[PDB]
C-alpha cells in the first residue's frame, strides 16, 4: 500500500521570540534528515524509545519517499504544510517527541490505495527539477581579465529556453517530450512558482593523526548544493495501468531524495 | 664531667641556604577549563 502524512507548521506569529520549527525550513538537507528519521530499527526503538541517543544513519531503515512543501494558507492563520508518501507505516511519535515546538498540530496519516481505469481526467500537481547535463568548458579567475583551459566538463545545469519563448511553453515542451513514457498525456499545463533551492551538508575531512592513533581527529567542512526548482499544476489522462502506478511511488525527476517528485493527484 | 666550649658561625659567608624543594600547601584541582586552547577547539571539531 500507499501511506501519507501531513504536518502543520505555524511560520508566523511574534519574530521577536525563537522559533525553531521557523528555523528548520531554511535548509533542504535539515528537512529531508528529519523527514527521515521517521522510521527506526526494530532495534533502536528497543534500545532508546525516548530518542536521547547519538543519531547515526545505519541504525535506521532505507526507503525512497518523497515530500513536497507548500504554503499560503489562511483563515487569519499562516500555515507551512508537509505531505509525505512512503511504502512504510512513518512513526511520528519517535521523530519529534522532543520538538512538539515546531508544529501548529499533531501529525496525521492515512493509507493511500489509488485504483484508476485508463483514459480518466485527472488534476495533478508538481514541482520538477528542470535539470540538464551539458558540455561546458573551463573558465578560471575572472581576475579581470578570463583565463580559458581545456578542460571540458560533464555538469548538470538548468535547462535553458530560448530569447523568444516563455517559460511556459518550454516547460510544457520538456514535460510532453517525457509524458509517452511515463504513461499520460498533457491537455494544459501552466507554470505557477519557478526558482532556486539552496542546502548545506556536512562532510568529514582528515586533519591530524591521532597521537595515540586509530583513527584521525577531523573537522566538519560542508559543501553547498543547489538545485532548480518549478512548480507546475494541470490536468493529465491516463494512458496505461500498471503504467501510472509505474509512475507513482518512484518519481518523475531527479533529486528525489530532495523532495523533488511528488504527484499530488485529484480526479477532476 | 667534660670540658664544653662554645663558638658562633654568621651565615651568608661560610654556610649557604638551599631552596625549598618542594611545596607546602596542598590545594585543589583546576577547574575553569580554558575556550580559546587550541586542544579545545580540535577536540569540540571531533565531537561535532
Amino acid at each position: 500500500m500507499i501511506y501519507l502524512s501531513r504536518l502543520l507548521i505555524d511560520t508566523g506569529g511574534n519574530p521577536d521570540r525563537p522559533r525553531p520549527g521557523r528555523k528548520w525550513l531554511d535548509n533542504i538537507y535539515n528537512v529531508h534528515r528529519r523527514l527521515s528519521m521517521a522510521f527506526p530499527s526494530g532495534l533502536r526503538r528497543e534500545q532508546d524509545p525516548h530518542f536521547l541517543k547519538p543519531f547515526s544513519p545505519n541504525d535506521f531503515q532505507k526507503t525512497p519517499f518523497l515530500f513536497r512543501v507548500d504554503n499560503n494558507i489562511d483563515g487569519n492563520d499562516k500555515r507551512a504544510i508537509i505531505i509525505v508518501q512512503s511504502v512504510l507505516e512513518p512513526d511520528w511519535d519517535y521523530c519529534f517527541q522532543n520538538a512538539l515546538d515546531f508544529l501548529a498540530a499533531p501529525p496525521e496519516t492515512k493509507e493511500y490505495n489509488p485504483e484508476f481505469k485508463a483514459g480518466q481526467l485527472l488534476r495533478f500537481r508538481l514541482r520538477v527539477n528542470a535539470s540538464v547535463r551539458r558540455h561546458i568548458p573551463e573558465m578560471v579567475q575572472q581576475d579581470g581579465q578570463t583565463i580559458e583551459t581545456g578542460k571540458i566538463l560533464h555538469k548538470r545545469v538548468s535547462l535553458t529556453w530560448d530569447a523568444s519563448s516563455t517559460p511556459d511553453q518550454a516547460l510544457a515542451d520538456w514535460l510532453a517530450a517525457k509524458s509517452p513514457k511515463l504513461g499520460f498525456t498533457l491537455q494544459r499545463c501552466e507554470l505557477l512558482q519557478l526558482g532556486w533551492v539552496y542546502g548545506s551538508k556536512p562532510e568529514p575531512k582528515n586533519v591530524k593523526v591521532k597521537e595515540q592513533g586509530q583513527g584521525y581527529w577531523r573537522e566538519h567542512k560542508y559543501n553547498p548544493l543547489r538545485f532548480r526548482a518549478a512548480l507546475l499544476e494541470g490536468v493529465l489522462e491516463v494512458d496505461d495501468p500498471k503504467l501510472f502506478l509505474k509512475t507513482l511511488s518512484s518519481g518523475i525527476g531527479k533529486a528525489k531524495s530532495f523532495g523533488f517528485g511528488l504527484l499530488s493527484v485529484l480526479p477532476i | 664531667p667534660r670540658f664544653v666550649i662554645r663558638r658562633e658561625l654568621v651565615v651568608g659567608e661560610d654556610v649557604q641556604v638551599s631552596r625549598e624543594t618542594g611545596t607546602s600547601v596542598w590545594r585543589p584541582k583546576g577547574t575553569r577549563a580554558d575556550y580559546n586552547n587550541s586542544e579545545y577547539k580540535k577536540v569540540r571539531a571531533e565531537r561535532l
